[PDB]
C-alpha cells in the first residue's frame, strides 16, 4: 500500500518507487568501466530488439574530457546527459574552467534527489557510468537514481554485472598500472565485460568503447574501429 | 466531472437528484405573456416574507428567472447573467435577445461538467423573457448545460406530477390570466404541504401593456397573491 | 491637442425653489469643423441627470458605463440610486483611472426622491467633487458661463423663472465660445414631472 | 489539492454540507427579535474556565455602525468571517458608494463567501451559522440567518444551535408585529433562560441591539446631518437591570 | 489530474465511455448524392410541450457552405459548434478561402482528440457528421469524428442509438456505382433509413438538404410527410 | 534598389537590380533580390536587407508548411497575407521593407501582391518598387501594353531596371530576369549593367544624355 | 500516471503499448536503393471511403512515416515533425538527419499531457551520411532503427517472416513485393488496393504515396510470382 | 487624406471612396475598393494609416460575419456601429491604437429605413443625413447644407455626390483619382460602376 508515490516512506523508511527505478536498471544491457592513472574506458554491450534491430547506442559524449555509459532506461539518459553537457558548457563559457568529474557526480546525485523527494514527479530509471580526464586525472563514476554516486577505480552495471565486478574486482592491480598504455586498457576492459556474458560471443555490433585520457579526447568507437579488440 | 461506464456524469445525475427536493417551479408561456410560480419549500409563521425574495429573480427589465435547487450557487449564475446582459447592452445598444443570454448561462454549467474539478451547481432555472425576435419565451437550464425551449414546464418537486397536469389543461391560444389560473391550480394538487397559502408563493409575469407598446415586470407583492388566491377559488 | 478643447461643449445646472435644471448645448465638432449639431451631453438614469463635458469619445463611454453600474445597482438594491450616491460613485469611477483619466467635466443634477432636497454636483476629471449648492458649470465656455451664472442666479426660483435663468446663462455663455453652441436644450426638473426644452440660439 | 472536497452523494445530498450543520447544531444557542424600532440579537458567553476572561470574547461583532453579527458553531470560523465581511463592506460598498451597505446586501457578500468555500478547490464550509441584524435608511430594520451552504433568510424572530428547537417554539408564541424594542430585550432574556445551564447573569449574556442613532457614541461633534451607530451592546451592568425586573 | 489514463489491456475507458454516451444519443445520418448531401436526425421522447420555434434543431451551420449534426451530449456539442465556428471564420481571414469541409472536420476532430490527453478535462460525448461542399467544388462531401479523435469521410454513415441497425440498411441500399443522382431520391434513401429506428413520425424526422455554393435548406414536417407517404406506400404495393 | 513586377499576356515579368548600400558607401553589385520560394512563387526585396532576406527565407518555410498540411501548395493571396500579418505583428518597432510575392496558381491565374511594413498589401497588375521605383515606372508605364509578346516584356522589365540603374545613385550593379508562366518561373538570366548599358545604348539609339 | 511497477517498467507506457497492439499493421522495409513503408487500411465498414485513410504520410521531401495504434494520437506527432524538419532547414539551409527528426518526435512523447501517445512509428528516410534509414519510434521515447519491422496486430507473425526474407541485397522491387506479401498474410481481409497503401522514398524522388492503380499492379505481379511453386 | 464620403437618401445610403493608394512620391494603385462588406445589409468605408485600415476593417468584417452564423440573423446598423465605436474606443487607450475612420452605411430591415454612421479613430460616433472624414469633409459638409433635401429618391443621391466629387476635383490638392459608389438599400448592396462618365 506504501508503492504509491515517491512522495511516501514504508514503514520501515524504505522509499518503494526509488527501488522499483532501480530495478529498471537490472533489465540494462550490461555496461563496464574503468581506469588506470592515465586513462578511462567505457566498455558498453548494446542489445538488440531483434536481429533486424540496431543495438541500441548506450554511451554518449558530455564534453571534450568526459562522457557516460547507460543501463536502463534510455529516455532518462538522455534528459541526465543533457543536463550535464549544460552543466559542462557552463563550466566553459563562464569560468573558462573544465568540469571536474567530481562536481558531475555532486550534480547528477542533486538531480536526482528532486525527482525522490515531490509528487507528481518520479525517479530517474537508469544507472550511469561516468569517465572522465581532468585536472586531477582520470576517473571512473557509478550514478544510481537513488541519486547516490560513487568513485571507482573500475565497475559494471546491467543483467548479470557481477561477473565483471568480480574479475575487475580481482584484476585490479593489474588494470590500475595500465598507464601509457590504450589498448591494454580496452582489453582489460572487453576482458571484463565477458565474465557477464551468457547469450554469445560478442560481436562486432554487440560493442560499444568509449577512451578519454592524458592526450586523447572523448571517443566512442563502433563496428570495424572495435574489430581489433575481439 | 468523470463519465460512468454507460456513459453519464455522476455528478450532473446527483445534481438533479439534489433539485428533485426543492420547492416546485412552473413557467407557462401565453399567448399575451408569461407567468412564473414558485413553491417555497420549509415555512415557518417567523420567516419574514415581506421583504424575501429566495425563488424569482429579475436578471433583466425584459428576462426573469425561477430558480430550483441550491440558493446561495443560484445567487453566484444570476449574479453574472446580470453582468452578461450589461456587457452586451453596452457593446451593442439593444437589450440582449433572451436566447444569447440563457445560451452563455449553459455554457458557465457546462464548464463544469467538463473541467476543473469542482462541483456542478446544483440549480435548475426557468428562464422568462421577451424580446423583438421571437417576442415571449420560456427556457429551462439545468447542471448538464442543457437548455431547451418550452409552452410550459416545471422544475423541482413533484415534475412528473406538475407536467401530466398542465399537458392536460394547457392550450395554444391560452390567455395570461387564464394562464396565472392554471399555475396556481397545478401548484396546488402538486404541494407536499397541506393547502396552498400566499406566505408559500412567490409569483410573476411578464406583459406587454395595452396601453403604450412596452414590456412591463411584474413581481407580486404578498398581498397581491393572497388576492389573486381568492379569486381563482382557493381562498 | 488637449483632448478637452478637440469637440467642443457645455453644461450649466443649477437649484431653485423645489427643483433643479440642467442645460446643455448640442454641437460636436472636430477642432473648426462642425460635425454634428444634435450631440446632447445630458443623460439620465431614473432621476439622475448626468452631464458631460469634454472628449466626446469618453463623454459616450461614460454615459455607457453609468448605464452599465445603475442598472446592476437597481437590481441588487432593488431602488433607484439617488443623486447623492451616484456622485460618489461618479467620483469612484474617474479616480480610478488617475493615471489615465477620461477626459470630461461630469455635472450631477437631480431631487432626493425621499428629502425631496435638490441636488447637483461638479467634478474635474479624476472625480475631485464641486458641491456647491448655487451653480455648476462645465466645458470650453466654463469661464463664460461662471461669469454669467455668478450675475444672473438667485436662490429660490421657481421652475418657470430657473427656466430664464439657466437658459440666457447658457446661450450667452456660447456666444462668447468658437467651440459651443449649435443649438441648447434645457431640463427642468422636479419631483413630479420633467420638461425638455430645445432652444432656439445662432447656428453660427 | 486543487477538486472541491465538498461534492454531491448518489442521494443528492452535500455532505460536508450537512456535516456543517451538524456542527452547528452543537454550538451554544444564539438568537435575534426583530422589534418595530429596533433589533436585538443575543447568546450565552460559555466560559471555558472561570479563569477565563469573558468579556475578551467578541460572540457579538459590529460589523458595520449599522449592522451586527452573532453566530452559533465554530467560534474560530465565526472570527475570520467577521473580518473578511468588514472589509468587504468597505472594498465592495463604502470606496464605491461612500456610504456603508444596506444589510440585505452586506448578508449577500458574507453569504457569498461562504457559498465559495462550498465549492473552491482544498477547503472545507464553514462551520457556522450567523444571526445578522442590521438597519438602512430605504429598508428599516432587518434580521437574516446565514448556513454554510450560503444559503439566508430573513426572519421576524429566529434561534440557532443547541436548543433552537424549544426556543423558535417559544418565540412563536410571544413575537408580535407592535413590539417595542424593550420588550424584544425582554423576550430574548426570557427564551435565553431556557437554554442556559449553569450561571445566568451580565457576564454569561452577551447582548447587541440595533437601535436608535447614538450621537454620544459617535466621537465628534460638527455635522449634523451624520447621527451615528445604531449598534449598540449591552453593558453587563445593563444586562443584570433588566434581570432583576423578570 | 489526469484522467484520460490507459488501462491493462490498452484501452482509454473515458474515451470509451464517451462513446456510450453518443450511442445513448438520438440518431442521426447522412448520405450523399451526385450533386447533394442530406442530413437527418430523429427527434427525442423525454417530454413534450415544448416549444419548437425558439428550441436548437440537429443541424448547426459553421459557415454558409458546412453544416455540422451530432449524436451524444447536446451542451458537448455546442462548445464544439463554436469553435468550429470561429475556426471558419479565422480561415477566411488569414487565408481568404473559406474552409475545405476535411479541414473543418481535421480541426473539430483535432479539438476532441485534445481533449483524450490534457489533464483535468474530460473527453466530448459527442461524435460530429459534417457535411458540405469546397468552395468553387460540386465533388459532395460527408465526414465523421468521434470522441477519440478520430475522422474519416463517408459514401454514407449513421451514429447515435440504433446507428448499428441502420448501418445495415445502407451497406445493402446505397450503391457506390449509383449515388442517388436526385435530391428528392436522396432525401428518399435518407427517410427509409431512419424510419427502421423512429417508430413513424412527422414530427420526429428531420431533414436538411446541402446543394453546392452555399445552398442550404431545412425542410418542413409536411414537405418530409409527403416521402414518409410514398414509402410506406410502396412497402404496402408489395 | 529598383524592383518591378507586371502582368501581361504571358503571364509576369519579374526584374530587380542587384545592389546594396550603406549610407553612400556601395556595399555590393551582385545581391540576389529575388527570393525563389517554390517552383510557382517567387519574392522580391527592397529596403532593409537583413528583414526582407531574413522575413522572406522564413516566408518560404511557412510556404512548405502549408504544402504538408493541405497537400497543395499556396496560393499567391495567402502566401502574401502570411507575409503581411507577420510585419503587421511587428508594426511601429522599425522594420524597413517593400517586397512583392509573385506567383501563378490555376485557381488565381498569374497574381502580384505588393506587401510593405507599414501592413500595406495590394493586388496589382504593376509595381516598382524601392528608390529607383520611379525611374522604373517612367520607362515601364510608357511602353507597357497587354499584348506585349514575351520577348518584348522580358527586355521592357530589363530596360526599366536599366533606367533606374541609370538615374538612382542607390540602384545598379546588374538585372535578373524571371518571367511566370503556368508552367512556373523561368530565369532569364544576369546581366551587368557595365555592359548592358553599352549595348542597349548601341541597339537601340538612346541615352543621348550620355557622353560618346 | 508516471508509476514504476515492482519489475521496473512504466504502468502507463506498458499499457500505451498494448493499445499499439490492437491497431493496424505497418510494415517498412529498408534497402539500399531505398525504403518501403506499408500498411493495413482496415475500414472498419464498406460504406467508408478508403482513400481517406491517411496511415503514411509526409514528413519532408527526404522523410515518410506510417503508424500504429490510436491513430488521432500521431497528428500533434507529425504536426511537431514537419515544423522540426522545416525549421531545420530554415536554421541551416540543409535536410533533418533522419536519426535527429526521429529524436526529436521521440523528445516529444517523453513529454508527460496527461498520458503517453497511443500510437508506434515507423520513421524511413534517407540522408547523406547514413544513407537508407528506418525507425520505430515508441510511445516510451525511445527509438531503434531496424532494417526491417512491423508494428501492430499482425507484427509477431510479420517479424519473422520479415526474419526469413530480408538480406542486405534486396531491391527496391523486390522489397515492395515482400510489403504486400506480409501483409496479405496477416490481414484478416483479402489484400488489394482498396485496403491496403504502398510507399517508398528513395534518394532520386523523395517521398510518393503509391496510387491505388500503381499498387494493384504490384499485387497482380505478386500472386503470379508465388503460383510458381 | 483618402476621400471617404457617405450620404443617406430617403431609402438608401450611399457611400463614395476614393480608388488611389499613395506612397510618398508615387500613386502604386488607381482602383482600390475602401469599403468591406460587414453584412448584407451594412457595409462599412475606412480611411487613414497604411496597415491599421485593412487590418481593422477584416476584423470587424470576420466579427460581424461570426455573430451572423451564431445566431442566424443579421445585427441591426446600430447594433453594428456600436460595436465598431467601442472596439475603437478600447484601442485608443491601448499600446499602439488603430488610425483608422469609419463611415458605416446600412439599411435596417426591421425599421425599413437607412443608417448612415460616422465614427473616427477615437471612438467619436454620430448619426447624420451626410458624413465625411479628413480634408473632404471641408468641401462637403457645406455643400450638403445646401443642396441636401431629407426626401430624395437614390438617384438625386447620386447627382448630389458628382456635386460632391466635383467640388473636391476642382479645389483638393491630391489626385485620388476618382471614387468608388456603393449602394445600400432594402435589397442588400450594390456598386454603381457608371461614375467615370454620366
Ligand atoms: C538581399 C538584399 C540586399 C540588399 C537590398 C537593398 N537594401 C540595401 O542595400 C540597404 C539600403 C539601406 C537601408 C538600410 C535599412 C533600412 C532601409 C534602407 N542596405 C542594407 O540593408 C545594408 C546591407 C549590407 O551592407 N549587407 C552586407 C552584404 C550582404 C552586402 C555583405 N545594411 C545596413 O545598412 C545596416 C547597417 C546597420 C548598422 O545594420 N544594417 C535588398 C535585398
Ligand atoms: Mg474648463
Ligand atoms: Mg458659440
Ligand atoms: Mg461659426
Amino acid at each position: 500500500n506504501y508503492d504509491g508515490d515517491t512522495v511516501t516512506f514504508s514503514p520501515t523508511g524504505r522509499l518503494f518507487q526509488v527501488e522499483y527505478a532501480l530495478e529498471a536498471i537490472k533489465q540494462g544491457s550490461v555496461t563496464v568501466g574503468l581506469r588506470s592513472n592515465t586513462h578511462a574506458v567505457l566498455v558498453a554491450l548494446k542489445r538488440n530488439a531483434d536481429e533486424l534491430s540496431s543495438y541500441q547506442k548506450k554511451i554518449i559524449k558530455c564534453d571534450e574530457h568526459m562522457g557516460l555509459s547507460l543501463a536502463g532506461l534510455a529516455p532518462d539518459a538522455r534528459v541526465l546527459s543533457n543536463y550535464l553537457r549544460q552543466q559542462c558548457n557552463y563550466s566553459s563559457l563562464v569560468f573558462n574552467r573544465k568540469l571536474a568529474v567530481e562536481r558531475a557526480g555532486h550534480l547528477l546525485c542533486d538531480k536526482a534527489q528532486k525527482n525522490t523527494q515531490s509528487a507528481g514527479g518520479r525517479p530517474y530509471g537508469v544507472g550511469l557510468l561516468i569517465i572522465g580526464y581532468d585536472k586531477s586525472g582520470a576517473h571512473l563514476l557509478e550514478f544510481q537514481p537513488s541519486g547516490n554516486v560513487t568513485e571507482l577505480y573500475g565497475t559494471a552495471i546491467g543483467a548479470r554485472s557481477q561477473g565483471a565486478k568480480t574479475y575487475l574486482e580481482r584484476t585490479l592491480d593489474t588494470f590500475i598500472k595500465i598507464d601509457g598504455n590504450p589498448d591494454e586498457l580496452i582489453k582489460a576492459g572487453v576482458e571484463a565485460i565477458s565474465q557477464s556474458l551468457r547469450d554469445e560471443s560478442l560481436t562486432v555490433d554487440n560493442l560499444s568503447i568509449a577512451i578519454v585520457g592524458k592526450d586523447t579526447p572523448f571517443t566512442i568507437y563502433d563496428g570495424e574501429a572495435v574489430a581489433k579488440y575481439i | 466531472t468523470i463519465f460512468s461506464p454507460e456513459g453519464r456524469l455522476y455528478q450532473v445525475e446527483y445534481a438533479l437528484e439534489s433539485i428533485s427536493h426543492a420547492g416546485t417551479a412552473i413557467g407557462i408561456m401565453a399567448s399575451d405573456g408569461i407567468v412564473l410560480a414558485a413553491e417555497r419549500k420549509v415555512t415557518s409563521t417567523l420567516l419574514e416574507q415581506d421583504t424575501s425574495t429566495e425563488k424569482l429573480y429579475k436578471l433583466n427589465d425584459k428576462i426573469a428567472v425561477a430558480v430550483a435547487g441550491l440558493t446561495a450557487d443560484a445567487e453566484i449564475l444570476i449574479n453574472t447573467a446580470r453582468i452578461h446582459a450589461q456587457n452586451y447592452l453596452k457593446t451593442y445598444n439593444e437589450d440582449i435577445p433572451v436566447e444569447i443570454l440563457v445560451r452563455r448561462l449553459s455554457d458557465i454549467k457546462q464548464g463544469y461538467t467538463q473541467h476543473g474539478g469542482l462541483r456542478p451547481f446544483g440549480v435548475s432555472f426557468i428562464y422568462a423573457g421577451y424580446d423583438d425576435r421571437y417576442g415571449y419565451q420560456l427556457y429551462t437550464s439545468n447542471p448538464s448545460g442543457n437548455y431547451t425551449g418550452w409552452k410550459a414546464i416545471s422544475v423541482g418537486a413533484n415534475t412528473s406530477a406538475a407536467q401530466t397536469l398542465l399537458q392536460m389543461d394547457y392550450k395554444d391560444d391560452m390567455k395570461v390570466d387564464d394562464a396565472i389560473e392554471l399555475a396556481l391550480k397545478t401548484l396546488s394538487k402538486t404541494t407536499d404541504s397541506s393547502a396552498l397559502t400566499y406566505d408559500r408563493l412567490e409569483f410573476a409575469t411578464i406583459r406587454k401593456g395595452a396601453n403604450d407598446g412596452e414590456v412591463y415586470q411584474k413581481i407580486f407583492k404578498p398581498q397581491e397573491i393572497k388576492d389573486i388566491l381568492v379569486k381563482t377559488g382557493i381562498t | 491637442s488637449d483632448p478637452s478643447s478637440i469637440n467642443g461643449g457645455i453644461v450649466v445646472a443649477m437649484t431653485g425653489k423645489d427643483c433643479v435644471a440642467i442645460a446643455c448645448d448640442l454641437r460636436l465638432g472636430s477642432q473648426s469643423l462642425g460635425v454634428s449639431n444634435k450631440f446632447e451631453k445630458i443623460f439620465h438614469y431614473g432621476h439622475v441627470f448626468l452631464g458631460i463635458t469634454g472628449l466626446a469619445t469618453d463623454v459616450t463611454t461614460l454615459n455607457e458605463m453609468f448605464r452599465y453600474k445603475t442598472n446592476l445597482y437597481k437590481l441588487k438594491e432593488e431602488r433607484a440610486i439617488e443623486p447623492e450616491t451616484f456622485t460618489q460613485l461618479v467620483s469612484s469611477s474617474l479616480y480610478e483611472r488617475r493615471f489615465g483619466p477620461y477626459f470630461v467635466g461630469p455635472v450631477v443634477a437631480g431631487i432626493n426622491s425621499k428629502s425631496g432636497k435638490p441636488f447637483i454636483a461638479g467634478f474635474d476629471l479624476i472625480g475631485c467633487i464641486d458641491e456647491a449648492k448655487d451653480f455648476i458649470v462645465s466645458g470650453t465656455a466654463s469661464d463664460q458661463l461662471f461669469g454669467m451664472c455668478e450675475s444672473l442666479y438667485e436662490p429660490n426660483l421657481e421652475p418657470e423663472d430657473l427656466f430664464e435663468t439657466i437658459s440666457q446663462a447658457l446661450l450667452n455663455a456660447a456666444d462668447r465660445d468658437a467651440l459651443s453652441g449649435w443649438g441648447a436644450v434645457v431640463y427642468i426638473i422636479k419631483k413630479d414631472e420633467v420638461v425638455k426644452r430645445y432652444l432656439k440660439m445662432r447656428q453660427d | 489539492y486543487s477538486f472541491s472536497l465538498t461534492t454531491f452523494s448518489p442521494s443528492g445530498k452535500l455532505g460536508q454540507i450537512d456535516y456543517a450543520l451538524t456542527a452547528v447544531k452543537q454550538g451554544v444557542t444564539s438568537l435575534g427579535i426583530k422589534a418595530t424600532n429596533g433589533v436585538v440579537i443575543a447568546t450565552e458567553k460559555k466560559s471555558s474556565s472561570p479563569l477565563a476572561m469573558s468579556e475578551t470574547l467578541s460572540k457579538v461583532s459590529l460589523l458595520t455602525p449599522d449592522i451586527g453579527a452573532v453566530y452559533s458553531g465554530m467560534g474560530p470560523d465565526y472570527r475570520v468571517l467577521v473580518d473578511k465581511s468588514r472589509k468587504v463592506a468597505h472594498t465592495s460598498y463604502k470606496r464605491i458608494y461612500g456610504e456603508y451597505p444596506p444589510t440585505k446586501l452586506l448578508v449577500s457578500e458574507v453569504a457569498k463567501i461562504m457559498q465559495e468555500a462550498t465549492q473552491s478547490g482544498g477547503v472545507r464550509p464553514f462551520g457556522v451559522s450567523l444571526l445578522i441584524a442590521g438597519h438602512d435608511e430605504f429598508n428599516g430594520f432587518s434580521l437574516y440567518q446565514v448556513d454554510p451552504s450560503g444559503s439566508y433568510f430573513p426572519w421576524k424572530a429566529t434561534a440557532i444551535g443547541k436548543g433552537s428547537v424549544a426556543a423558535k417554539t417559544f418565540l412563536e408564541k410571544r413575537w408580535n408585529d407592535e413590539l417595542e424594542l424593550e420588550d424584544a430585550i425582554h423576550i430574548a432574556l426570557l427564551t435565553l433562560k431556557e437554554s442556559v445551564e449553569g450561571e445566568f447573569n451580565g457576564d454569561t449574556i452577551e447582548l447587541a441591539i440595533i437601535g436608535d442613532e447614538n450621537p454620544d457614541l459617535l466621537g465628534y461633534t460638527g455635522i449634523p446631518t451624520d447621527k451615528g451607530p445604531r449598534f449598540r451592546k449591552l453593558t453587563s451592568q445593563e444586562i443584570n437591570d433588566r434581570l432583576e425586573a423578570l | 489530474r489526469a484522467l484520460s489514463i490507459f488501462s491493462p489491456d490498452g484501452h482509454i475507458f473515458q474515451v470509451e465511455y464517451a462513446l456510450e454516451a453518443v450511442k445513448r444519443g438520438t440518431c442521426a445520418v447522412g448520405v450523399k448524392g451526385k450533386n447533394c448531401v442530406v442530413l437527418g436526425c430523429e427527434r427525442r421522447s423525454t417530454l413534450k410541450l415544448q416549444d419548437t420555434r425558439i428550441t436548437p434543431s440537429k443541424v448547426s451551420k459553421i459557415d454558409s457552405h458546412v453544416v455540422l449534426s451530432f449524436s451524444g451530449l447536446n451542451a458537448d456539442s455546442r462548445i464544439l459548434i463554436e469553435k468550429a465556428r470561429v475556426e471558419a471564420q479565422s480561415h477566411r481571414l488569414t487565408l481568404e478561402d473559406p474552409v475545405t469541409v476535411e479541414y473543418l472536420t481535421r480541426y473539430v476532430a483535432g479539438v476532441q482528440q485534445r481533449y483524450t490527453q490534457s489533464g483535468g478535462v474530460r473527453p466530448f460525448g459527442v461524435s460530429t457528421l459534417i457535411a458540405g461542399f469546397d468552395p468553387r467544388d460540386d465533388e459532395p462531401k460527408l465526414y465523421q469524428t468521434e470522441p477519440s479523435g478520430i475522422y474519416s469521410s463517408w459514401s454514407a454513415q449513421t451514429i447515435g442509438r440504433n446507428s448499428k441497425t441502420v448501418r445495415e440498411f445502407l451497406e445493402k441500399n446505397y450503391d457506390r456505382k449509383e449515388p442517388p443522382a436526385t435530391v428528392e431520391e436522396c432525401v428518399k434513401l435518407t427517410v427509409r433509413s431512419l424510419l427502421e429506428v423512429v417508430q413513424t413520425g412527422a414530427k420526429n424526422i428531420e431533414i436538411t438538404v446541402v446543394k453546392p455554393d452555399s445552398d442550404i435548406v431545412a425542410l418542413s414536417s409536411e414537405e418530409i410527410n409527403q416521402y414518409v407517404t410514398q414509402i410506406e406506400q410502396e412497402k404496402q404495393e408489395q | 534598389t529598383t524592383t518591378l513586377a507586371f502582368r501581361f499576356q504571358g503571364g509576369i515579368i519579374v526584374a530587380v537590380d542587384s545592389r546594396a548600400t550603406a549610407g553612400n558607401w556601395v556595399a555590393s553589385q551582385t545581391v540576389k533580390k529575388v527570393i525563389e520560394i517554390n517552383p510557382f512563387l517567387l519574392g522580391t526585396m527592397a529596403g532593409g536587407a537583413a528583414d526582407c532576406q531574413f522575413w522572406e527565407t522564413w516566408l518560404g518555410s511557412q510556404c512548405r508548411l502549408h504544402e504538408l498540411r493541405e497537400k497543395e501548395r499556396i496560393s499567391v493571396a495567402a502566401a502574401s497575407k502570411i507575409l503581411s500579418n507577420l510585419v503587421y505583428q511587428y508594426k511601429g518597432a522599425g522594420l524597413s521593407m517593400g517586397t512583392m510575392i509573385c506567383g501563378y496558381t490555376r485557381k488565381e491565374g498569374p497574381t502580384i501582391y505588393y506587401v510593405d511594413s507599414d501592413g500595406t498589401r495590394l493586388k496589382g497588375d504593376i509595381f516598382c518598387v524601392g528608390s529607383g521605383q520611379t525611374f522604373a515606372y517612367g520607362v515601364l508605364d510608357s511602353n507597357y501594353k497587354w499584348d506585349l509578346s514575351v520577348e518584348d516584356a522580358l527586355y521592357l522589365g530589363k530596360r526599366s531596371i536599366l533606367a533606374a540603374a541609370h538615374r538612382d545613385a542607390y540602384s545598379g550593379g546588374s538585372v535578373n530576369l524571371y518571367h511566370v508562366t503556368e508552367d512556373g518561373w523561368i530565369y532569364h538570366g544576369n546581366h551587368d549593367v557595365g555592359e548592358l548599358f553599352w549595348k542597349v545604348k548601341e541597339e537601340e539609339g538612346s541615352f543621348n544624355n550620355v557622353i560618346g | 500516471v508516471s508509476t514504476f511497477s515492482p519489475e521496473g517498467r512504466l504502468f502507463q507506457v506498458e499499457y500505451s503499448l498494448e493499445a499499439i497492439k490492437l491497431g493496424s499493421t505497418a510494415i517498412g522495409i529498408a534497402t539500399k536503393e531505398g525504403v518501403v513503408l506499408g500498411v493495413e487500411k482496415r475500414a472498419t465498414s464498406p460504406l467508408l471511403e478508403s482513400d481517406s485513410i491517411e496511415k503514411i504520410v509526409e514528413i519532408d521531401r527526404h522523410i515518410g512515416c506510417a503508424m500504429s495504434g490510436l491513430t488521432a494520437d500521431a497528428r500533434s506527432m507529425i504536426e511537431h515533425a514537419r515544423t522540426a524538419a522545416v525549421t531545420h532547414n530554415l536554421y541551416y539551409d540543409e535536410d533533418i538527419n533522419v536519426e535527429s527528426l526521429t529524436q526529436s518526435v521521440c523528445d516529444l512523447a517523453l513529454r508527460f499531457m496527461s498520458r503517453p501517445f497511443g500510437v508506434a512509428l515507423l520513421i524511413a528516410g534517407h540522408d547523406a551520411d547514413d544513407g537508407y534509414q528506418l525507425f520505430h519510434a515508441e510511445p516510451s521515447g525511445t527509438f531503434y532503427r531496424y532494417n526491417a519491422k512491423a508494428i501492430g496486430s499482425g507484427s509477431e507473425g510479420a517479424q519473422a517472416e520479415l526474419l526469413n526474407e530480408w538480406h542486405s541485397s534486396l531491391t527496391l522491387k523486390e522489397a515492395e513485393l515482400l510489403v504486400l506479401k506480409i501483409l496479405k498474410q496477416v490481414m484478416e481481409e483479402k489484400l488489394d488496393e482498396n485496403n491496403a497503401q504502398l510507399s517508398c522514398i528513395t534518394k532520386q524522388d523523395g517521398f510518393k504515396i503509391y496510387d491505388n492503380e500503381k499498387t494493384a499492379e504490384l499485387i497482380k505481379e505478386l500472386k503470379e510470382k508465388e503460383a510458381a511453386e | 487624406m483618402d476621400i471617404i464620403l457617405g450620404i443617406r437618401v430617403q431609402d438608401s445610403v450611399i457611400l463614395a471612396s476614393s480608388k488611389a493608394v499613395t506612397r510618398g512620391i508615387s500613386v502604386l494603385k488607381d482602383s482600390d475598393d475602401k469599403t468591406r462588406q460587414l453584412s448584407p445589409h451594412t457595409l462599412m468605408s475606412f480611411a487613414g494609416e497604411a496597415g491599421d485600415t485593412v487590418q481593422f476593417a477584416e476584423y470587424i468584417q470576420a466579427n460581424i460575419q461570426l455573430y451572423s452564423i451564431r445566431e442566424d440573423y443579421e445585427l441591426s446598423p446600430q447594433a453594428v456601429s456600436s460595436f465598431v465605436r467601442q472596439e475603437l474606443a478600447k484601442s485608443i487607450r491601448s499600446r499602439r491604437p488603430y488610425q483608422v475612420n469609419v463611415l458605416i452605411g446600412g439599411y435596417d430591415k426591421k425599421k425599413n429605413k437607412p443608417e448612415l454612421y460616422q465614427i473616427d479613430y477615437l471612438g467619436t460616433k454620430v448619426e447624420l443625413p451626410y458624413g465625411a472624414h479628413g480634408y473632404s469633409g471641408f468641401y462637403t459638409f457645406s455643400l450638403l447644407d445646401h443642396h441636401y433635401r431629407p426626401d430624395m429618391t437614390t438617384e438625386e443621391g447620386l447627382d448630389l455626390l458628382k456635386l460632391c466629387v466635383q467640388e473636391l476635383e476642382k479645389r483638393m490638392p491630391m489626385d485620388f483619382k476618382g471614387v468608388i459608389v456603393k449602394i445600400v438599400d432594402k435589397d442588400g448592396i450594390r456598386q454603381v460602376d457608371d461614375f467615370q462618365a454620366q
